RNA sequence: UUUUUUUUUU
RNA sequence: AUUAACAUAACAACAU
RNA sequence: UUGCGUACAUUCCUUAAUAUCUGGAACGAUAGAUUAUGAUUAGGUAGUGGAAAAAAAAAAAAAAAAAAA
RNA sequence: UGAUAUAAUUAUCGUACAAGCACUCAGCUAGUUAUUGAGAGACACUCACGAGCCCAAAA
């Protein structure tokens, strides 16, 4: 809860402690099985995941 | 109180150029001025590297025709080098003076924001893109013949034909450029002094 | 909107006190209210004052 | 009245105000018992006068140092 | 997301499953009240379905 | 002053923690230790003549 | 049983006892130091310090230029004012929460104070405002949902 | 490539101070509860212009013209 | 008095009803707090329960000792390694002072 | 305290979260099952 | 039945 | 009827 | 003479602070949506402290919730 | 094909390393407890009442 932690003499009572502060990037982690990506990354996409062609420009205008 | 009159000679390729006399704005720029004063005079005594802090026999790194020159490094004399009499490095001051006159001079800078030092430069013509950018302090009263040979020996590229060092310096006992903006008076709540006070003890 | 089809209702400034003379002052020096069992008072101030 | 809370009395006649020492004497506060009312504005009260922390407790209201008379003499003067 | 120069939107449709019994599914529920309508409005490209499910977790699923 | 007290949840919850408590009485789970089990006291492998 | 004895100080044949101040009634109260002074050196030295020297600097200290007459308006040890306004709204799903700061070096000690007192001022209405529209708003929905149900019942009476 | 290109215009005023520090922009619908004055600008403008209190503020949420940084002389933000 | 809506859009002196909760068939929808389906917060205050009784306040944890070496527990390697392994951890006395004679 | 557990909860956690399920299609958490149905059966009883 | 019970008081 | 360790088989691969 | 290679930016983006003193004794409040130039920060054995989790069992609170059916 | 890299664990001043255990997997297995204790300048949570608090065993 709150902003940050309070170490004021005006907060120092057991009601002030405990709770978890949202987060978006946090929450697609925690709780969440892993899944590798070695031997699952198909012919279409690069190693830096960008699109990849496994045909000739003449050829896929041809079939087109 | 009067302000300070420092000169400056410089030798061309070991040859008595002439004497330039400066007119410091300690005034406005106490810090600023008292730094200078003092490294001219050379009366604080050695430094960090156990060296004297003064200007005598420093060369010039630096001399672009029409831009300015640089130098003023005691350490190297070649540029990276530098040392005020507060230490390594010293905060700016308010920036009140344009550059827009021949022969002023400024206090150069390093990469980061605060890295005030010794080294300084004397602009050859206006720059208006140095504005703000930079602490001007002082201003050329005399001989400009020397700044005139000194414009001679510098390169695009800075470079320099022969030799330039400072000879002798010291200081002599016995129209101000464009504003920025127009200074004002503020409320000054905490005393200066008590600045000083608080770092001892009271 | 000039003109709806009923009468539309809204509640009182949460940020802003009530009058005493209304039945949902929680306020001590409230008027006396005659009440019966489900009677509730405006809770802004109850829930945040859960034990006074 | 002017105030937005109360204090009521102990049965034999006193204010709901004590003291309270701990760490072997290096924490003096003071406590406060039986608020009713706007305890909000009480607590500013209570700062404002006192020129120390409040802390709000789980129905009880503690006040750093020892302020034991002055938080009688306020009371009794508001009634 | 935009693709050649937005005419072509990735997202295509939206199942949203929650309980209409259980107290976790509370968030859901006061969504379902209160922004459904005016997020709805906002993407008429993408399509939202509910579905109730008593004594299952909520959860969502998306489809590309 | 029965009727038109503040709400204290805080109270309750050993209030209805303590009759819960005192119902449960006296509880029989109980293990076995390893004297209590039936067995004899002697060893099963020397130390010599065998690693 | 066991006894609890509690230990006693003897000074001059008197028990010492832990320092207490009577009340003094007050018709105007004046607003206090800000809290934020003290995050600086410069004070947190002179009020460690118990000197003459101290004493005599705090004499000439100004204390009064710090006290700002404006809610959300504050002054912050970094040399600026600082701008507070913090609100929340899960019904509309609008949260703001300002943190302005106008610094000295930039306008001065009272310009700098003047823009503060002028943004929280600004900042005020627009959320009345703001309040305002939200309420026809809803009523609006209502509205709408009141015609849809009509219609609604009008296919089954069909 | 315009080499007759003028410079950018200076940062805007936003009528809204708000936004800035809100979560999200505010919508149509609710933007049509601003207060004006007979000559067409908010009322609100009176307190306070709203102009730029600190250097890159604008930039950050990209409400500027175009994105500039130091290397360009056109440039103003805060320099470590 | 107090009961107009004084409506933006100039001024309407359009009457209100003053209700605290509502159905939303009028207006805006205002659930009691009297409900755990109905609220927002995980941790309700109000509603009364068997199922509800909080402390409002966090309670200690349990902490047992040997249970991996990122646990905040206690140290193990120092009750094994430099310490007395006698089963009293010293003699079995109440006055002892290292060969010395007591205090009294 | 073993890789058994984790597949048992797993197990259980998927069949637990469904309705109609019969005695031949539990297994070994009938009982469990047989008891959340009664104790879930609980809310629809008035006086 | 156990513990506590001001050293101040015009 | 039954998890792992362990045992065998089928399919999948080409900038070689 | 004039040169050049090189280890480490909290410039950019995302987190964290529990032995009374980081602004915060601020703001908000129906129970806190994480501060955009914000200061000090975040290597660690022994010892000490804070916090989040561990699919289960019990409880006589698993239908006042848009649209659709 | 190019570049780069000294299984793990405990003790120890010492990564000590040619010292001690382990082929692998399955099941079990090592800080348990205050009707009797406690805040003692190396660290001590919280509720009620208040110059007053608790009430033991029968019931």
């Amino acid at each position: 809860i709150a902003d940050r932690v309070r170490t004021s003499w005006t907060y120092r009572h057991s009601r002030y402690s405990g709770g978890v502060r949202f987060s978006l990037p946090r929450f697609m982690v925690t709780k969440r099985t892993y899944l590798s990506t070695k031997f699952r990354r198909p012919s279409t996409v690069t190693k830096w995941g960008n699109p990849q062609y496994t045909l000739p420009s003449n050829v896929q205008r041809e079939m087109q | 109180l009067p302000n300070p009159l420092v000169h400056l000679d410089i030798s061309i390729g070991g040859r008595d150029a002439g004497r330039m006399v400066f007119q410091l704005f300690a005034d406005t720029h106490p810090i600023t001025a008292e730094n200078f004063r003092c490294l001219c005079t050379g009366e604080t005594g050695l430094g960090y590297w156990m060296r004297p802090r003064w200007y005598k026999s420093t060369p010039f790194h630096r001399i672009v025709p029409g831009f300015m020159c640089q130098g003023g490094d005691i350490h190297r004399g070649d540029g990276r080098g530098g040392e005020c009499i507060y230490g390594q490095f010293f905060r700016d001051e308010r920036f009140l003076y344009k550059h827009s006159k021949r022969g002023l001079l400024s206090m150069a800078k390093a990469r980061r924001q605060h890295t005030n030092n010794s080294q300084f430069f004397i602009t050859f013509d206006a720059c208006p893109w140095l504005d703000g950018e930079h602490v001007v302090f002082g201003q050329l009263q005399s001989g400009a013949e020397v700044l005139d040979q000194i414009e001679e020996q510098g390169t695009p590229g800075g470079w320099r034909k022969r030799p330039v060092e400072i000879w002798n310096c010291g200081e002599l006992l016995l129209e101000r450029p464009e504003k920025l903006y127009e200074p004002s008076e503020q409320v000054i709540p905490i005393p200066d002094d008590v600045y000083i006070k608080a770092r001892r003890g009271f | 909107p000039l003109q709806p089809s009923f009468t539309p209702s809204v509640a009182f400034p949460a940020h802003k006190p009530v009058p005493l003379n209304s039945p949902l002052s929680p306020s001590v020096h409230a008027a006396p209210q005659v009440r019966r069992p489900g009677s509730v008072v405006r809770m802004n101030e109850v829930i945040r004052h859960w034990w006074s | 009245s002017h105030v937005p809370y109360k204090v009521v009395r102990t049965p034999s006649g006193n204010l709901p105000v004590y003291s309270r020492v701990r760490k072997h004497g290096t924490e003096v506060t003071t406590i406060v018992r039986h608020a009713f009312g706007d305890i909000t504005a009480m607590k500013k009260d209570l700062v404002a006068i006192c020129e120390a922390p409040v802390r709000e407790r789980l129905g009880t209201l503690e006040v750093k140092g020892l302020h034991v008379l002055k938080i009688k003499q306020w009371l009794r003067s508001l009634g | 997301m935009a693709s050649r120069g937005g005419t072509l939107w990735h997202l295509k449709e939206v199942v949203i499953q929650y309980s209409a019994s259980g107290n976790s599914s509370q968030g859901l529920r006061f969504f379902f009240r209160h922004l459904l309508h005016r997020w709805k409005q906002r993407n008429p490209q993408v399509q939202v379905h509910t579905v109730e499910n008593k004594y299952e977790a909520p959860k969502a699923t998306f489809k590309y | 002053d029965i009727f038109g007290l503040p709400l204290r949840p805080d109270i309750l919850y050993r209030c209805y923690w303590f009759y819960r408590r005192a119902i449960a009485g006296w509880t029989e789970r109980m293990q076995l230790f390893k004297w209590e089990w039936p067995g004899s006291k002697r060893k099963l492998r020397t130390q010599q003549r065998s690693g | 049983g066991t006894q609890r004895v509690v230990q006693k100080r003897r000074h001059q044949m008197r028990i010492l006892h832990p320092a207490q101040t009577a009340y003094v009634p007050v018709e105007q109260r004046p607003p206090p130091i800000p809290h934020s002074l003290t995050a600086s050196s410069t004070v947190k030295r002179l009020l460690n310090n118990n000197t003459v020297a101290a004493k005599e600097a705090a004499k000439r200290i100004n204390w009064g230029a710090y006290i700002s007459h404006q809610r959300g308006v504050r002054w912050h040890p970094q040399g600026a004012w600082r701008v507070q306004f913090s609100r929340r709204n899960h019904e509309r799903n609008f949260f703001v929460r300002c943190e302005c700061y106008f610094r000295v070096g930039t306008y001065g000690f009272q310009m700098a104070k003047d823009l503060a007192i002028r943004y929280r001022q600004r900042l005020e209405k627009e959320w009345e405002e703001l309040q305002e529209q939200w309420t026809k708003l809803d009523i609006l929905e209502a509205e709408q949902r009141a015609k849809y149900k009509e219609k609604r019942e009008e296919h089954l009476l069909l | 490539v315009d080499p007759n290109m003028t410079v950018d215009p200076p940062a805007p005023k936003p009528d809204r101070l708000l936004d800035l520090w809100a979560n999200r922009w505010l919508y149509p619908d609710e933007l049509d509860g601003i207060k004006r004055n007979e000559s067409g600008e908010p009322v609100v403008s009176e307190i306070y212009d709203g102009r730029e209190h600190q250097k890159g503020s604008y930039q950050r949420r990209g409400l500027t013209a175009s994105y500039r940084w130091y290397p360009d002389p056109q440039s103003a933000h805060w320099r470590p | 008095n107090a009961e107009r809506g004084d409506a933006d859009g100039g001024t309407s002196a359009l009457r209100v009803t003053r209700e605290q909760f509502h159905d939303g068939s009028r207006g805006l929808f205002r659930p009691h707090p009297f409900n755990r389906r109905f609220a927002r917060v995980r941790k309700p205050v109000f509603p009364i329960e068997a199922r509800n009784l909080r402390l409002m306040y966090k309670r200690k944890s349990k902490r047992r000792r040997g249970r991996g070496d990122k646990s905040n527990a206690k140290g193990i390697r120092w009750k094994h390694v430099h310490q007395q392994a006698g089963r009293y951890k010293g003699p079995r006395s109440r006055t002892f002072e290292g060969g010395k004679l007591p205090l009294y | 305290c073993n890789p058994q557990q984790t597949r048992r909860k797993q197990q259980y956690a998927s069949i637990i979260g469904k309705q109609g399920l019969s005695k031949k299609q539990c297994g070994i958490f009938w009982d469990y099952y047989k008891r959340k149905c009664k104790k879930r059966r609980s809310t629809k009883k008035f006086i």
